[PDB]
């Protein structure tokens, strides 16, 4: 509130403290990863231009 | 040709090419001579030059021609079409799409086209 | 081209050669129209592979230098079987496309790598 | 064999070219859907920012930990004129440098073809929501946002950022990186005390900047899905074209053989 | 009025006593002539004016004119409308 | 495919490159001369070779090249050397 002006910044749903973590449990939960890996990823290059040719040769 | 002869500039008007093509067909079929690739008669090329090269510009007048083709089962290679495109000078294509804008003529300028 | 002639090794990486080549032609179509990034991750590797081979399978002749300028290659075949065994097993996923092209021997390909 | 196995082929690509072309305006629809969603989610972003500014200002006896020195997101579906690849290739470029700084990487997933990625080159992610609707919905990304504001209280991260397409214009899509937890004359009756609102305006601020960050990729991904389906149509109609000049080679030559045969058979008889 | 329920079955019936005939073949085993079977049927069907009827009645009928319209059948072969006698 | 099979190469006009505004339209890509090596003068032997590849790098880039400004030097500097030589 300001004289001249009154926002509302209104919430979509009703946050608190069990909603709250329960959410972000369920996404540590959805990300069932068997083998998480190390994330080297020195495959890199050869995905990269991979698709980097082929995908100008579509249009 | 006789108009022609007088001096003038004359413009002949064939209703269609292809039913000339074809009725050489007929007569070459009622004849008993061996048929060519897709049917057609062996004269094929001699009676469209026969019937082509009369139509010039020449020291006394002109004969300009104006023919109507038919283009058989829309494929631009076949024998009557391929033969006949070795002759024409200019291709002036009508287009349905430009009559229903209220444009006459329905020439389509990017369609038609010519040697000169 | 029978294992009672030729011995299972070169056998082998001929059929393995042709197995890759024949799938890859399955895939022309829908390569054509919607490209290659539709693919599985199983078909993206082995487009890959008979990418290479295909390259890998060209030659310069001794009788075709005029026509380009590069020197002939002759090439032996426990050297042409060790090339596309490697290339089938996955020991080149990491060199160009077109280091294959044009180079006789497996090893001048590593070479034209280089570059 | 003959013309008739081109024929059927003819009419199976043209089948195909003929929802291709409807489906680019269905994309364009779309688009132009998500793009006043975009729109409608500003004013409360902008005011948000506006209230942190004065009660962080005029409140220097605190100093939030988000105040003091990833988040990617992707498509549930195919048909995208490369989005996501432009995407994980910009990314690929900051996470190599961040190893040559030698620092530890977080990473949170929006979307099915992200997580693909990842798990083909060995990608350790911390959270991760998928299978989201063409319209989707705040409440949905509070879970994989929160995980994220967590490791930055427990001291696990320095900086976070938010991995996302940026709509240019309706033919260009930029992928982006966009830094979300690091950021006159009067003052406010803070009815609880002023400590408290700034901890829940930064964390319903940073959400916010997520939401419009999914909501722009969607507007994104319809505009790459418009392209990809345009390009579709116009090669299925390359392909036609050639077909159709197979088929009258065929159509020729069959005319031909049989009066071969005719003529043949005639002069035996 | 007047429908022909099968022009191609006429034309099959034509072709058979030009070949047995001995009569030479064209496209599809027709004689030269097949056009002109159909052409000199077709062509009948017509509207003439009041001046024909005036002329052909010998003056019994005035001010009309008469007609003939024609419905001719034709079969394809799977939709193929590039066929000789279609 | 017959006299293809009794002359010594073949210069290969193309309708494409004609239309788009390159009247001498030869398909470089596909038009050879076997004995025609052996037949040039020095100076022109010597210059041609490294014009012949400039237009098969050009060839992979072509249609590509609008969008190909912000790729590496070597890429760039390939096609615009091809566009000058084309």
């Amino acid at each position: 509130v300001q004289p001249n002006m009154v926002k509302v910044l209104a919430d979509t749903v009703v946050r608190a403290g069990d909603l709250d973590e329960a959410a972000a449990q369920e996404a540590l939960k959805a990300a069932e990863k068997a083998l998480q890996g190390k994330g080297a990823e020195f495959d890199y290059s050869a995905a990269a231009a991979r698709l980097a040719e082929a995908a100008a040769q579509l249009r | 040709e006789k108009f022609r002869d007088e001096g003038r500039d004359v413009l002949l008007f064939i209703d269609n090419i292809y039913r000339y093509t074809l009725a050489g067909t007929e007569v070459s079929a009622l004849l008993g001579r061996m048929p060519s690739a897709v049917g057609y008669q062996p004269t094929l090329a001699e009676e469209m030059g026969v019937l082509q090269e009369r139509i010039t510009s020449t020291k006394k007048g002109s004969i300009t021609s104006i023919q109507a083709v038919y283009v058989p089962a829309d494929d631009l290679t076949d024998p009557s079409p391929a033969t006949t495109f070795a002759h024409l000078d200019a291709t002036v294509v009508l287009s349905r799409d430009i009559a229903s804008l209220g444009i006459y003529p329905a020439v389509d300028p990017l369609d038609s086209t010519s040697r000169q | 081209l029978d294992p009672l002639v030729i011995g299972q090794d070169h056998y082998d990486t001929a059929r393995g050669v042709q197995y890759v080549l024949q799938r890859y032609k399955e895939l022309k179509d829908i390569i054509a129209i919607l490209g290659m990034d539709e693919l599985s991750e199983a078909d993206k590797l082995l487009v890959a592979r008979a990418r290479k081979i295909q390259r890998f399978l060209s030659q310069p002749f001794f009788v075709a230098e005029v026509f380009t300028g590069s020197p002939g290659k002759y090439v032996s075949l426990k050297d042409t079987i060790a090339g596309f065994k490697g290339i089938l097993n996955g020991d080149y996923d990491h060199l160009p496309e077109q280091a294959f092209y044009m180079v006789g021997g497996i090893e001048e390909a590593v070479e034209k790598a280089k570059k | 064999a003959g013309a008739k196995e081109i024929r059927s082929k003819i009419a199976s690509i043209k089948s195909t070219q003929k929802i291709t072309n409807a489906m680019e305006k269905v994309a364009v629809s779309k688009m132009r859907k998500a793009q006043m969603r975009m729109a409608a989610g500003r004013p409360y972003a902008e005011r948000i920012r506006q209230v942190i500014g004065h009660l962080a200002n005029a409140n220097p006896e605190y100093r939030h930990p988000f105040m003091v020195e990833y988040i990617v997101v992707s498509s549930d579906r195919g048909l995208c004129g490369g989005l996501n690849i432009n995407l994980f290739k910009s990314l690929v470029k900051d996470m190599s440098g961040y190893r040559e700084q030698g620092a530890e990487i977080d990473l949170c997933v929006i979307g099915s073809k992200g997580a693909s990625f990842f798990r083909s080159f060995g990608g350790n992610v911390v959270a991760a929501i998928s299978h989201l609707g063409e319209e989707p919905s705040i409440n949905d990304l509070i879970g994989s946002v929160k995980v994220m504001l967590d490791a930055y209280l427990e001291g696990r991260i320095d900086r976070l950022f938010v991995v996302s397409n940026k709509f240019v214009n309706t033919m260009t899509q930029k992928p982006t990186v966009e830094q979300l937890i690091p950021l006159h004359h009067w003052d406010y009756l803070y009815e609880p005390d002023a400590k408290s609102l700034l901890d829940g305006l930064l964390v319903r601020y940073v959400e916010s900047q997520v939401y419009q960050a999914v909501v722009e990729n969607n507007a994104c991904e319809q505009a790459a899905r418009m392209i990809a389906m345009k390009n579709a149509t116009d090669n299925a109609g390359e392909l036609i074209s050639d077909l159709q000049l197979i088929y009258n080679k065929a159509r020729q030559a069959a005319i031909t053989q049989e009066i071969s045969e005719i003529v043949g058979g005639a002069a035996a008889v | 009025l007047i429908v022909y329920d099968d022009l191609s079955k006429q034309a099959v019936a034509y072709r058979q006593i030009s070949l047995l005939l001995r009569r030479p073949p064209g496209r599809e085993a027709y004689p030269g002539d097949v056009f002109y079977l159909h052409s000199r049927l077709l062509e009948r069907a017509s509207r003439v004016s009041e001046e024909y009827v005036e002329k052909f009645t010998n003056g019994a009928v005035t001010g009309k004119t008469g007609s003939l319209t024609a419905l001719p059948i034709i079969e394809t072969q799977a939709g193929d409308v590039s066929a000789f006698v279609p | 495919t017959n006299v293809i099979s009794i002359t010594d190469g073949q210069i290969f006009l193309e309708s494409a490159m004609f239309n788009s505004g390159i009247r001498p339209a030869v398909n470089a890509g596909i038009s050879v001369s076997r004995v025609g090596g052996a037949a040039q003068t020095k100076i022109i032997k010597k210059l041609s070779g490294g014009i012949r590849t400039a237009l098969a790098q050009y060839r992979e880039l072509a249609a590509f090249a609008q969008f190909a400004s912000d790729l590496d030097e070597a890429t760039r500097k390939q096609l615009e050397h091809g566009q000058r030589v084309t």
